[PDB]
RNA sequence: UGGUAGGAGU
């Protein structure tokens, strides 16, 4: 039986990148891609926003003077904000910001451990240039969909909806793959959609990872 | 025992939480009710023995 | 004039496509008709019922 | 306030209201058994409290009856382990809202899952006429156990197989699992795998899964076929027999009593029913109960491996 | 776990006193300080029953006899 | 909005009062979430006393169905705007077109019997991004009836009851605005002379949005 | 938050020495589906074993023609020789040869030993000789392969059957923990040839499945 | 609370 190794991470954008897996006995190709697949789009750390307070605001159904759009709209923009932690699985983000114009995520005072993927994600409108408006956003390490009813304490807090998920789309195609002169040689690349959090190769290590980790479970090592 | 049985519905429900599981059928108060009205418009209903 | 705009983007005009099985892998045979389709959530709710 | 619908003797005396009931909207599970019965956790919790505060008194954990209601009502961790012993071997009685049938009103074992939503076996959706939309359906507890033996005894749904109005079967699969059976049990005249001579029905399942050969494909397989020509005992016939993938495979299922000849045909509603009517005849009421559940989830699995859609062409 | 009742009908054929003597030896079971014949395994005591009559081990006749035994004994006691 | 539809949406939005319509049009001076500011053409605007007209959006405010209504600006800042366009969106309303629902990826086939009859089988991705969600707003309602032995009065302490439960409440008796309730926590203190306290019925739990009370003529006012 | 449920070989049922049924402690949702298939399509897919591919019979030439004194037609000869079961040590292609003749089903016994190979069950019967003086020359040849390979993608050919295993069947349903209350229980049918035991080959399916792994887990 | 209608679901 012949080992997978990786050769290439060819990456087309920054969100979008295809990972390809060179030798490949035949039938290896479809069982690996398959599980790849699963265990991708199943259970990836991520590090999605938990929690949101607004100086102004009580309750998220409330709206704020001087912003354009409802409290609700901007917990839910606030929802789909990709960031990345290196340090810590536990951090507070501090947003400022005062005048006419839209208010995006690069204005968020950021840490050495945290950096925004995307700088141009817009989290609400500024109307008038008089009012202000202040955030505490808690962002915290986690996997899978945690909603946020099923947390288990002033009323300033916010409570939002907790995605960890850096993948969001995965598909893999097995092709044949010509290696010395053997044939049934399968090639598998795998295509991948993140929101940037997430490297690609590291994605395919961690995954890998715990499907042989969980196959521990009926086996004696090996 | 469910419905209308107040003397059976406690002694069910206290049977129930002693692990016993019987049952005093008695008597439902709706026709105690319906015996009522009909011996209101001077119609005599006896339970004769 | 459906199929026409079918052919205006690159979908087959027959409106069915070959899906692959979520959890096997494995393709499903016979074309399945994929489409986007206006659903409503009626206030017949489960909570509240 | 004594005649008519709105007076005493129908409203009241013949339609008292019922302690230990709820109602809850109805989905389809098709993971359930026969005798089973899908029951949200809370309406479970709601349903046994009595029985959850006498297992509490009779364990320790709650000395008085205020303890475990307050035990209870905080919904702690030791409360479900206590709830799922109750409900072990309890069945509860479900019915309609229209009660035309006997059948109308039926028990089953129930199985705590989450939710809001009864889950009911696809099978004996028909005898209930439910359609699984926005349906609802009330269930009772029996709390004595003479009512518990009563419901075991005569209202299980595996007890219900033949309707009192004719001696015609009131289980049948239906929408989905008679158009996976036809679907499995059809022929094509050139497939992957035509002409190929089998070792039996694992062969045959073997081929189709790893894509060696067609469901639809024509092949001769042999098969085990038991007959029942002495009383109460069986002989086997081996023999070499002109049939699809398909056909062989669903075989596996078919109790020992049965013969090859049901399977071999394409197999639609009317044939499953007949099926069904045989096996009953035959081999009794388990082997039925058991060759039920089996159809139903066979059907179900190669149903949705089928792929059948519909479209403009 | 009993999912049919049609081999324990068979020892009682009317299906419908059948009910009666399970609930009268569940009851025994259940109330009283008797203890099941049959091996339990974390069943309730509907199907210890069932599965005793499935058995036939327990009958009308058997629970007659035994009751009689029991006044017996009962009577003995006393003096 | 319908990817596919009638056409005739926008007519039964502009023509229900769900939708603020601008009367005069002109160009947006101030917009925000709670009210849109007008500056109207001077052709269309009256010589005298000419002024600027005022659009007050309702924001989430109960229906008779118990459905939240809210309006959404859907203009900009600066951006023209002519007699008869739509200004803000009412519920259940895209840019002035009616949008019931949600269009959502739907494939026609089996699936392990989860679709038997009519059942639908619904992937998670529709609960992650809270497409389908809805908000429902209650009514609550707390009467100082005039029993016997002494009127009943509102105050925070209640005989009895853990200090847990008057935490939320404030020192008059009334639940905070934006407090996260559920079933049981008390609302208000509704203490009568001898207890019956108004509460989150069972299975409820939501944010209190806002507490009005009214008050007969005559009678002291609590500090609440 | 890298921690996962792990479990511990639950349940192994023994039904015969050939039938094994298996099952798991809580898996974490979605983990039941993923290993099951995987291990399905390795067992069907790409187990070693040997098996006879092909035979040759003085007797017959043709695929279908008759053989006097045989009760057993030639087609079903073909498939009494496919399902026997061998095991060969060392060597990858080995014939086998048998002559017998007189009444009595001709046993898989009756092959000769040929040093190394061996027979799982020597009861199997490849045919019948209705005559006394009726007599039977076969050949068969074997080698070591993976997987099913059909006569068609291949004088007598007969499909080989490489893998051990004749059936595999794996079944999820949901399992119920204190902390997490959707979880996936997975249980395996196992229906081996009797070369190997089921518990063996599930464990030599896992060993391959988890060494194709082994350049991804790096400094792990 | 309780009696009435009013609309709706199966
Ligand atoms: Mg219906």
């Amino acid at each position: 039986f012949l080992k997978p190794r990786l050769v290439d991470i060819e990456q087309v954008s920054s969100t979008h990148a295809k990972v390809t897996l060179e030798p490949l006995e035949r039938g290896f190709g479809h069982t690996l891609g398959n599980a790849l697949r699963r265990i991708l789009l199943s259970s990836m750390p991520g590090c999605a926003v938990t929690e949101v307070e607004i100086d102004g605001v009580l309750h998220e159904y409330s709206t704020k003077e001087g912003v354009q759009e409802d409290i609700l709209e901007i917990l839910l923009n606030l929802k789909g904000l990709a960031v990345r932690v290196q340090g810590k699985d536990e951090v507070i983000l501090t947003l400022n910001k005062s005048g006419i114009g839209p208010v995006t995520a690069a204005d968020i005072t950021h840490d050495g451990d945290v950096e925004i993927v995307k700088p141009q994600h817009v989290i609400c409108h500024l109307t008038d240039e008089n009012a202000s408006i202040s955030m505490r956003i808690k962002v915290q390490r986690g996997r899978g969909y945690v909603p946020a009813s099923t947390r288990i304490r002033p009323i300033g807090r916010l409570l939002v909806d907790a995605c960890y998920s850096p993948v969001e789309r995965i598909a893999y195609n097995v092709e044949a793959a010509r290696v010395e002169q053997r044939t049934d040689l399968d090639k598998l690349v795998i295509e991948m959609e993140t929101n940037g959090t997430i490297d690609p190769e590291e994605a395919i290590r961690r995954a890998a990872t715990i499907l042989a980790e969980q196959l521990e479970a009926f086996v004696d090592l090996e | 025992v469910k419905s209308d049985d107040v003397n059976g519905r406690t002694k069910m429900y206290k049977n129930i939480v002693d692990g016993n599981h019987q049952m005093e059928p008695g008597m439902p108060e709706s026709f105690n009710v319906l015996l009522k009205e009909i011996r209101s418009l001077g119609i005599n209903i006896e339970l004769e023995d | 004039e459906i199929k026409e705009l079918l052919k205006l983007g690159d979908l087959p005009t027959s409106g069915q496509i070959r899906l692959y099985d979520g959890r096997t892998g494995e393709q499903f045979e016979r074309p399945v008709t994929v489409g986007y389709m206006y659903m409503l959530k009626l206030n017949h709710l489960v909570d509240d019922k | 306030m004594i005649k008519g619908k709105q007076g005493r003797f129908r409203q009241n005396l013949l339609g008292k209201r019922v302690d230990y009931s709820g109602r809850s909207v109805i989905t389809v599970g098709p993971y359930l058994r026969l005798h089973q019965c899908g029951l949200p956790k809370k309406m479970a919790l709601e349903l046994f409290k009595p029985f959850i505060y006498g297992k509490l008194e009779l364990r320790g954990l709650a000395t008085t009856i205020k303890a475990a209601k307050k035990m209870v009502e905080r919904e702690e961790a030791v409360v479900w382990d206590i709830l799922d012993e109750v409900i072990r071997e309890h069945p509860v009685l479900l019915n309609r809202a229209p009660t035309l049938h006997r059948l109308g009103i039926q028990a089953f074992e129930p199985v705590l899952i989450e939710g809001k939503a009864i889950q009911l076996h696809p099978l004996v959706c028909a005898a209930y006429n439910a359609d699984f939309d926005g349906d609802q359906m009330a269930v009772h507890v029996p709390l004595t156990l003479e009512a518990q033996l009563e419901a075991r005894a005569l209202m299980m749904s595996t007890n219900n197989i033949l309707s009192p109005a004719n001696g015609e079967p009131i289980i049948v699969p239906s929408q989905d699992v008679v158009l996976g059976l036809y679907y499995m049990t059809r022929d094509c005249v050139n497939a992957k795998g035509e002409g190929m001579v089998l070792t039996g029905p694992k062969e045959a399942e073997r081929l189709y899964r790893s894509g060696l050969a067609s469901l639809h494909a024509r092949v001769k397989v042999r098969i085990t076929e038991y007959e029942k020509d002495a009383n109460g005992e069986l002989v086997a016939k081996t023999s070499l027999k002109d049939t699809t993938v398909g056909r062989a495979i669903l075989w596996m299922i078919v109790p020992k009593g049965l013969p090859y000849s049901i399977v071999n045909q394409a197999l639609g509603k009317k044939a499953i029913s007949k099926m069904l009517n045989t096996c009953y005849r035959i081999l009794g009421l388990k082997p039925t109960v058991i060759f039920a559940d089996q159809i139903m989830y066979t059907g179900f699995a190669y149903a949705a491996r089928s792929g059948a859609s519909v479209g403009i062409d | 776990a009993r999912v049919t009742v049609q081999d324990a009908v068979e020892k009682i054929g009317n299906r419908f006193d059948l009910v009666l003597v399970a609930a009268r030896r569940a009851r025994q079971m259940q109330v009283g300080g008797k203890d099941p014949l049959v091996p339990e395994e974390n069943d309730k005591t509907t199907v210890i029953a069932l599965r005793e009559i499935e058995e036939g081990l327990i009958n009308n006749q058997i629970l007659d006899v035994r009751e009689r035994q029991e006044q017996q004994e009962q009577e003995a006691a006393e003096l | 909005k319908p990817l596919v539809g009638t056409g005739m949406e926008r007519a039964v939005a502009v023509d229900s009062g769900v939708t603020a319509v601008a009367k005069r049009g002109g160009v947006v001076q101030y917009v925000d979430a709670s009210r849109i500011v007008i500056k109207v053409n001077e052709d269309e605007m009256y010589p005298g006393e000419a002024g600027i007209d005022i659009y007050n959006l309702t924001k989430y405010t109960r229906s008779n169905q118990n459905t939240c209504i809210n309006q959404m600006p859907c203009v900009s800042l600066g951006e023209p705007v002519e007699r008869g366009d739509v200004l803000a969106d009412g519920p259940s309303t895209d840019l002035g077109e009616l949008a019931l629902g949600q269009n959502m990826r739907v494939a026609f086939m089996p699936w392990n019997g989860y679709n038997f009859e009519d059942s639908i089988l619904v992937s998670e991705r529709v609960v992650q991004e809270d497409r389908f969600t809805t908000i429902h707003i209650q009514e609550l309602a707390c009467v100082s009836r005039d029993t016997k032995l002494g009127p009943e009065e509102i105050t925070a302490d209640i005989p009895n009851v853990g200090e847990a439960a008057l935490s939320k409440l404030d020192e008059s008796g009334i639940v905070y605005i934006g407090a996260e309730v559920t079933g049981g926590d008390i609302l208000v203190g509704k203490v009568t002379p001898k207890d019956s306290s108004l509460r989150v019925p069972n299975g409820v739990s939501g944010t209190v949005i806002d507490v009005q009370v009214f008050t007969r003529d005559g009678v002291e006012k609590d500090k609440r």
